[PDB]
C-alpha cells in the first residue's frame, strides 16, 4: 500500500520506502494519535541521524491532535539532549503535545504553514480509587501542568502567568496569531 | 585445448616425447607418459550444454 | 579466478613451459621454445581485501 | 492485491507497484477518506517530486467522500509553496475538502471528467462540553468557514458572498457546472 | 493465496503474479464489490497499458455484484476516454452498475459467457436529515439515473424510453437474449 | 503456513511455494466456499495453462463444500471453451456447484477417490422487498434450476425427468453409486 | 514466529523454512483441526514428494484434535493411493479422524510415543430443518459410521462388532493399550 | 518489530532474525501458552537440531503460564527421546507443565534464574453431557495425574506419595526451593 | 510503519531495519506493556550482544507503563548475570516494574532525562476460588514484595524499612527526586 520509489546513483539502484526515503534527508514524520509505540520508534530515528552526522538539523513534521503527556514529553528530552538542531513543522493539527513539540523546536527553525491551526490546553489525567491515591495522582498532574507550561512560556519567551491563563482552557490560534504567542518564528508560503 | 583454438593441442605431447625418443618413432611408440592435474578438465555438469568447454 | 590458479600449480612447481613462439630477434613461431621452471623464483603479492575478517 | 509490474531501461529491468511506477511519472492517488495517515503520505509524495524536477507539472487525481478539514489545509499550503504546478483531476466523487483540493491546483490545468460528481458543503464538526468550551470550538469552526470560503473565491473567481449561500447545504456539481463556477478550467472527454 | 508463475525470455527468469502476469496481456480483473480503492486500481491498470501500446485491444473481465455507482463512472469516463478499444466479457455475474461497464466497450468487441447473468436496476441511494437536504439528493440521484439510462441507450442502440421502463425494476437478462438488447455483440462458445 | 519447495532445472534452482509449483504441473486446486474471488483466481490458472501447453490436459481438484452459483458457473464456461480436456477429480467434498464442476470435466477423464463424497441440490437463494420484485427473482431463479439440470442430463446422459425428481432434495452418493449416474467415469485406488 | 534455517548443499548454501526443510526429508506435520484447506496442503506434499522419490517412506506426525470428516477422508485416500508406504506417527492427541490416519499407515511402520494419547468415537454432526432432510442426512451419516467402522478393522484386523461396540462411546486407549488393539506397531522410547 | 542480525563468515555475511540466530547454536524458546500449534514447531527445532550434531547439548529457555497437557507430552518424549541432552532453563514463570519441562532435562544440567517462579499442581479440564461420558473422561484423566506425577518423582528423586500431595493444590515455589525438591540442580546467578 | 536505513560496508551495502539498525550500536528498546512475549526478545538481544562483545556497555531505553512481574524477573536476572554492564535509561515513563529495571543497571551508569516520570507501587495481584488457594496465593505474592523490596533496597542503597513505607502506596518521583533514593546516578541534560 505504501509506495516504494528509488536513488539513482553511479553504484546502481536502490528501491527505498517513500518515509524511509526522507529519513535519508534527516526528516521525520509524526502522523497519528501519540502512543508508545509510535512515540519510541520516532526516537530511535532521532538517534539514528545523531549517529550518522552530530552537526546536521534535523526536521520534524508534527500532524497530530494530540495524545499521552509522558509519551509527548519524552521526545522534548531527546531533542534538547542531542547536539543537532530539530526543526518543528506545523502542518495541519498541533494539540497541547504537538504543540509543546513545535515550541520545542530549534529557535528560528520553527516554520509554520499559513492554513494551519494550533491547540493549546492544560494536561489531561485521571484515577479512579481510594481518596489519598488520587491526591498523589492529583497533586501529580499538577506539576506536570506546571512544569510543562514552565517549558512553554521559555521557549516562547512569555511569561507564567500569561500562559497558564491562555492554557486554562482550550485556546485556538492560527499561524499569524501563534507568531505573537512566540511558539514560532516563521511562517512558510511560497519558496524564496 | 581443442584443435583449431589459440590453446595448446593435444599432439604436442608425442613431440616432446618424440624428442626424449631421439626421433625415434619405434622407440616412442613404446613410451609412457603422464597426464598431470587431469582434475581441472572436469565437465561443470550443473552448467547447462550451452557452450563448448574447450578447457 | 580458479582458472588461472589452475595454470600455475606447475609453473611455480617445475614443467616444460611452453613459450610463446617469439617476442623477440627470433623469427619463426612454430619453435615453441622450451624452458624448465623448476629453479625459478615466483613471489605473488595481494591485497586480499577481506581476510582480516576471515583471520578474526 | 495489487500487481507488480516492470519497467525497462537502460541499465536494466526494475520491478515496481502499480501505484510506485505511476509516482515516477509525477502522479499521485488521492483514494478513500482523507484522515492524517493519508494526508502525510501524499505530502512526503509531492516533495520528493519537487526534489526530481522541481520545473515539471505534477498529476493529482482526487475521488474522494471527504474527510477531516485538517489533513486537507496541509495538502492545500503544500501546493502553494512548492514550485512546481499541480494539476488536479477530478474522477468519480470529489466532496467539500477534495472539491477545495481540486480547485488549488495551478490555474488553466484543472480537468474534470464528463460523469464526474463534485459536493461542496460548509465545514462539519462539533464538541460536548463546557458552555465555555463550546463558545470556543463553535468560534473555531466558524473561522475556518471563512478561511475556507476566502480561498475558495479566489480559485473560483466568484464572490464571496456567492460560496456563502451556495454552501449553505450540499451542493453538487457536473463538470460543465464546474467550468461556470470556476471549480475547473476544462472538461477532458477524449483524447485531443 | 496469489500463485507464482513464470514468464520466460531471454533476459533471465522472472517470477509473476497470477493477475499482474495477465496484466501484461492487456487483461484486466474486476472482482467483487465496486468501491474507490478497486476502482482506483483498475483505473491505473488501464493507464499503464496504453502506455505500452496505445493502439492493441484492452481486455476487461467483469465478475461483481455491484457497488457505487460514482466510482463506476470513473472508470467509464476512463474507458471512452482513451484511444485503443476496451473488450469488455461478462463472466459470473454483472449487475446495475457492472453492466454499465460491459455496454460501454468497443463496438463490436463485447462479449458474454452462455451461462453468464446480467442484472439490470436504476440507480440506488438515501439521505437522512432535513427534508430540504432529501430534496437535493432526490433530485441530483435522479440526474444519475437519466443520465446513465443515456448512455446505456447510446452504447446499447435502444430507444431511452424502453430503457427506462425496462430499468424501473430489476430486470434479468440472459446471454442470447443480451445480444437482442445491445448489451453485447457476440457470444463465446469454443476457441474457434 | 505455506511451505516453500526448491525445483530444478537446467538453468538452476528456484523455490516455489506448493501450490504455485502445481500449477507449473497443470493442477489446479478447488477448496473452500465459491465465490468471486475465488473464482476470478482459478479461472485466469486455467487461461494460463491454455497459453503454455493448449493440448495438455488439466487438473481440477474439488474438495469445497459448495457456494454461490453465479461464482461457480463462470468456471463452467471457461472449461468447455477452451481447446485442452480439463480433468476433474473428486477428493473429499462435492457439492451442487462442486458436483456440477465434477461432471462437467472431460469425458473419460473424470475421477471420484474412494471415499468422496457428492452432494446435489438444487439453486438455493431469497429475496426481501415487494412481490413484484420477489416474483421477478422467482422467474429468474426458476431458469438457474432448470438451466443447472440440463447441462448435467447432457454429461451425465441420463434424462431430465430424472434429474428432476433426484436433485429436488439433496442427495448424498457415493463413489460407486456416482459411475452409475454418469458424473464420473472410473474410480481411482491405486497407480494401476 | 516460524524460525528460518540455512541448509549446506554441494550447489551451496540454501535458506529454507523450519516446516519446508523437513519436508524435504519426506515428513509432514498435521498440526490443529482438520478442515479443507489445511487438508488440500497435506495432501499435496504427499504427491509432491512421490514425484521426487517413490521409493523412500514418508513421515507423517499428528497432534490434531479432530475435526470435518470429509476432509479427513481425502487425506486416507491419498495415503493408499500412492506407491511408496506412509509412516504415521502419533504426537500428543489423536482423536476420531486423528486416529483414523494413524491406523491408515503401512503395517509395520505405525509408532506411538509412551505419553501419546489416543481417542476414537463414532462421527458427530446434525442439521436442521424438513424432517424429510433431516432423514436423508441421517441415512448418510451412518454410512459414515458403517463405512469407517469398516476401514479401522481392516487395518487393525480386530472384528468389526468390537469396533462398533467400542466406536459407540468416546474410547480413550494409551499407548501400549493401542499396541494391543492393532491401531499402533511398535512404540518409540529411546533412539536405538 | 522483530530485530534482525547478521552473523559474520568467512565467505560473507547473511542476516538472521533474531529467534533463528540462537537457535543455531541449540538454543530454543518456549514462550507464552502452550498450544498445538508451537509445539510441533519446537518439536522441529528438537529433530533439527539432533540431525545437524546429535552429541552437543541443547539448551531449552522456558517461560509459560502452563498450557495443553497434550501439547507438552509431546515436547516431553522428544527430549527422552532423541540422544543429545537438553538443557532446561526457567526464566520468571513455570506453571505445572512448564515445570514438568523443567525437570525432564538432563541430569545435571537442569538449571534456573534465582528471581524465579515455580508452580506445580494437577491437571484440571471438564466435560459436559451425559453421566456416562463424564466418567470415562473422569477416568482418563486421573491416568494423566497418575502419569505425570510417576515421571515427575523419577527425575525429582521424590517418592510418588509426597508428590502427590504437594502437588495437590497449587505450590509456589523458588529457585532454591526447587533444588531441595530435585526439579533442578544448579542456579545462575553471575557468569563463572 | 517502521522505516528501513541502508549500512554501507565494504563488502557492499545492505538495508538494515531502525531497529537492527541500533542493536550493533548496543541500543535495546523497552516499549508497551511488560509481557512475556515482549520480554523474551530483549533477554535473546541482551545475549547477543554479550557474544559480540562482553565489555562494551550496552544501552537500554525503558518507557513503558508497567506490566506483568514474573516476566520483569526474567530479564532482571539476565542482565545481573552477563559481564557487561548495562545503561538503563529512564525515557518518558517508568512504573513498578519499569523502575525495577531502571536501577537494575550498573552502578554509576543509571541515567534519566529531566522530563521524566518514575512511579513505585505495591505488586498487585488476585485470585478466584477456594479459600486455600486465596491464602496460597497472599503467601506467594507476598513474597514477591519483599523480594522486589529487597533487591530495590540493594541498588538505591535505601533501608527495606524505608522502601516498605514508599512502596505501600503509588509514589511519583521526579528526575532530581529519584536521585536522593538511588536509583540513578546522573541526570542526562545534554551530551557532555
Amino acid at each position: 500500500l505504501v509506495p516504494m520509489v528509488i536513488e539513482q546513483t553511479s553504484r546502481g539502484e536502490r528501491s527505498f520506502d517513500i518515509y524511509s526515503r526522507l529519513l535519508k534527508e534527516r526528516v521525520i514524520f509524526l502522523t497519528g494519535q501519540v502512543e508508545d509505540h509510535m512515540a519510541n520508534l520516532i526516537v530511535a530515528q532521532m538517534l539514528f541521524l545523531e549517529a550518522e552526522n552530530p552537526e546536521k538539523d534535523i526536521y520534524l513534521y508534527i500532524n497530530s491532535p494530540g495524545g499521552v503527556i509522558t509519551a509527548g514529553m519524552s521526545i522534548y528530552d531527546t531533542m534538547q539532549f542531542i547536539k543537532p538542531d530539530v526543526s518543528t513543522i506545523c502542518m495541519g493539527q498541533a494539540a497541547s503535545m504537538g504543540a509543546f513539540l513545535l515550541t520545542a523546536g530549534a529557535k528560528g527553525k520553527r516554520f509554520c504553514l499559513p492554513n494551519s491551526r494550533v491547540m493549546i490546553h492544560q494536561p489531561l489525567g485521571g484515577y479512579q480509587g481510594q481518596a489519598t491515591d488520587i491526591e498523589i495522582h492529583a497533586r501529580e498532574i499538577l506539576k506536570v501542568k506546571g512544569r510543562m507550561n514552565e517549558l512553554m512560556a521559555l521557549h516562547t519567551g512569555q511569561s507564567l502567568e500569561q500562559i497558564e491563563r491562555d492554557t486554562e482552557r482550550d485556546r485556538f490560534l492560527s499561524a499569524p496569531e501563534a507568531v505573537e504567542y512566540g511558539l514560532v518564528d516563521s511562517i512558510l508560503t511560497h519558496r524564496n | 585445448t581443442e584443435a583449431g583454438y589459440v590453446g595448446e593441442d593435444v599432439e604436442n605431447i608425442i613431440q616432446k616425447l618424440l624428442q626424449k625418443s631421439d626421433y625415434d618413432v619405434q622407440k616412442a611408440q613404446r613410451g609412457i607418459v603422464y597426464i598431470d592435474e587431469i582434475d581441472k578438465i572436469s565437465r561443470k555438469s550443473d552448467n547447462p550444454s550451452i557452450t563448448r568447454d574447450v578447457s | 579466478g580458479e582458472g588461472v590458479q589452475q595454470a600455475l600449480l606447475k609453473l611455480i612447481e617445475g614443467t616444460v613451459a611452453a613459450v610463446p613462439p617469439q617476442g623477440g630477434r627470433k623469427h619463426p613461431q612454430q619453435e615453441f621454445l622450451q624452458v624448465d621452471t623448476s629453479k625459478i623464483l615466483f613471489i605473488c603479492g595481494g591485497a586480499f581485501a577481506g581476510l582480516d575478517k576471515v583471520i578474526s
